[PDB]
C-alpha cells in the first residue's frame, strides 16, 4: 500500500536483500553514499535532552549534506518522531532519504491496497519518506526487523560504489544512543560485522554503561546503577545474554567510539563519524 | 525529599513525588529524579501537575514539561481553558481590562 | 509498471 | 501556512543563535577544572 498525503510495502521475511536494494535504488532513488542507521528503544519513553536535540540535528544536517541513507524504527515514539521532524523541517528549508523499518504485526491499522490512506497498536510515523513493514505472521507483535534490517545493512555494506573514496565502498555508520534492550541486540549483530558503531555518553543508559566500560561484576554494577528499575524487572536468565553482548561489544574498541559528555563543540557529531570510519 | 523517597509508603508514587518536589522550586532534582529515562508517564500523566505549574508560575517547570513529551496542542481543551480565564484571572486585571475596553 | 513487478517480488 | 512553518523554523534557528550568544562566554572552562 503507497499512501501520500510516502511509499510503503509490505514485506516477507524470506524476501531477498538484493531484490529490495535493486528496487529501491533502482525504481525510486539514488544510490547511497552513506548509511547513518540510528538505533534506539521503541517505547515511547524517550526524556528529551537540549543536548541530545542539538546533537541529533546536527546528525541530521550531516547526513543532508552528504546524501546520506537514515534507516529508523518508524514508528513515531520518542526519538523517532524528532528524528523524522528535523527532516521534516530540514525539507521545508537536495533530499533527505528516511527509510523507515516496523513490523507488520505489530501495527494496528490494515489498509490493504489503489493509493489506500488512513489517519490517526504501534501506529507508524509518516513523516518518514519510505515505509517497509515486514510480517510473516504472529499478529503477537514479536520483533521481526531485527533480522532483516541486519541483513540489508550488510549486504549494502558488501555492495561496492566507486564514490567517496572508503576503499570504493560505502561508510554504514551505526548511531546508537538509546538505552533499550533491542538496542544492545543490535548494537551486537552491527559490530559482528565491520560496522563502526558510534555511542554517545549522554542519557543513554545501555550506552553509558558502554561508554563507561571503554568483567561480570563490572558490567552488573554499571548496568544496575544506570539501570536499577530495568534490572530488577529483568530475570536472571536474561543477565546472561546482557553480559555475553555487553563483553561481546567490548572485545573489539576498533570499530566502536564514544563521544565524550565535556566536548560541547559544534562539529562533534562529525567528528565521531569521521573518527569512527 | 528524601523523607517522602525513603518513606516506602508513597516510594512507588511518580505523581505525588513530582507534585512535591514542583511546590518547592527544585528543577534539576524533577529533571534527573522523577522523569529520568524508562519511565512510561506517557503525555496523559503531566496534566494536573503541568495545570499546576501554570497555576503558580512555574516557567522552568512548564518548559521542562513542554519539552519532555507533553502535548500542549492536546493540553489545550475547550473545559480547560474555560476553567483557566473563569477564575485564574486577577479581578484586578479583569477589572482594568473591562474599563479599557469599554473606555 | 514498478507495482507489477512488486506483484510477483513480495 | 507553509509561511507560518518557515516562520517557525526561523524562530527555532534564532533562539538556537541567542543561546549559542549566550554561551559564549566561554566560563565552562572553570567549570571542567572543578
Amino acid at each position: 500500500g503507497d499512501i501520500q498525503f510516502g511509499k510503503y510495502l509490505r514485506l516477507s521475511c524470506d524476501t531477498d536483500s538484493e531484490t529490495l536494494y535493486e528496487l529501491l535504488t533502482q525504481h525510486w532513488h539514488l544510490k547511497t553514499p552513506n548509511l547513518v542507521i540510528s538505533v534506539t528503544g521503541g517505547a515511547k519513553n524517550f526524556a528529551l535532552k537540549p543536548r541530545m536535540r542539538k546533537i541529533f540535528s546536527r546528525l541530521i544536517y550531516i547526513a543532508q549534506s552528504k546524501g546520506a541513507w537514515i534507516l529508523t524504527g518508524g514508528t513515531h515514539y520518542g526519538l523517532m518522531k524528532y528524528i523524522g521532524e528535523v527532516v521534516r523541517d530540514n525539507t521545508i528549508s537536495e533530499n533527505i532519504v528516511a527509510i523507515g523499518i516496523a513490523a507488520w504485526g505489530m501495527v494496528s491499522n490494515r489498509d490493504t491496497l489503489f493509493s489506500a490512506q488512513y489517519i490517526m497498536l504501534y501506529i507508524l510515523d509518516n513523516n518518514h519518506t519510505h515505509l517497509l513493514l515486514v510480517d510473516n505472521g504472529c499478529h503477537g507483535h514479536p520483533t521481526v526487523e531485527a533480522k532483516l534490517r541486519n541483513q540489508l545493512e550488510k549486504y549494502i555494506s558488501e555492495r561496492t560504489s566507486q564514490d567517496s573514496n572508503y576503499g570504493g565502498k560505502i561508510p554504514i555508520v551505526c548511531f546508537a544512543q538509546g538505552g533499550g534492550r533491542e538496542t544492545l541486540k543490535a548494537i551486537n549483530t552491527s559490530v559482528k560485522s565491520k560496522i563502526p558503531c558510534v555511542v554517545v555518553e549522554g542519557s543513554g543508559q545501555i550506552a553509558d554503561v558502554i561508554a563507561s566500560l571503554v568483567t561480570s561484576s563490572m558490567v552488573k554494577e554499571k548496568l544496575v546503577r544506570f539501570l536499577p528499575r530495568t534490572v530488577s524487572r529483568l530475570p536472571e536468565e536474561e543477565i546472561e545474554s546482557w553480559i555475553k553482548w555487553l563483553k561481546e561489544i567490548l572485545e573489539s574498541s576498533h570499530l566502536l567510539t564514544v563521544i565524550k559528555m565535556e566536548e560541547a563543540g559544534d562539529e562533534i557529531v562529525s567528528n565521531a563519524i569521521s573518527y569512527a570510519l | 525529599y528524601k523523607a517522602f523517597s525513603t518513606n516506602e509508603q508513597d516510594k512507588d508514587n511518580w505523581n505525588g513525588q513530582l507534585k512535591l518536589l514542583l511546590e518547592w522550586n527544585q528543577l534539576d532534582l524533577a529533571s534527573d529524579e522523577i522523569f529520568t529515562n524508562d519511565r512510561r508517564w506517557e503525555s496523559a500523566d503531566l496534566q494536573e501537575v503541568m495545570f499546576t505549574a501554570l497555576i503558580k508560575d512555574r516557567p522552568k517547570f512548564v518548559r521542562l514539561f513542554l519539552e519532555n513529551g507533553l502535548n500542549l496542542q492536546k493540553f489545550l481543551t475547550n473545559e480547560v481553558l474555560t476553567e483557566l480565564f473563569s477564575t485564574h484571572f486577577s479581578t484586578l486585571v479583569y477589572r482594568n481590562l473591562q474599563i479599557a475596553k469599554n473606555s | 509498471d514498478l507495482v507489477n513487478f512488486i506483484q510477483a517480488n513480495f | 501556512n507553509e509561511t507560518l512553518a518557515w516562520e517557525g523554523v526561523m524562530k527555532e534557528n534564532y533562539l538556537v543563535k541567542i543561546n549559542t550568544k549566550a554561551n559564549d562566554n566561554s566560563e565552562e572552562m572553570r567549570h571542567r577544572f572543578r
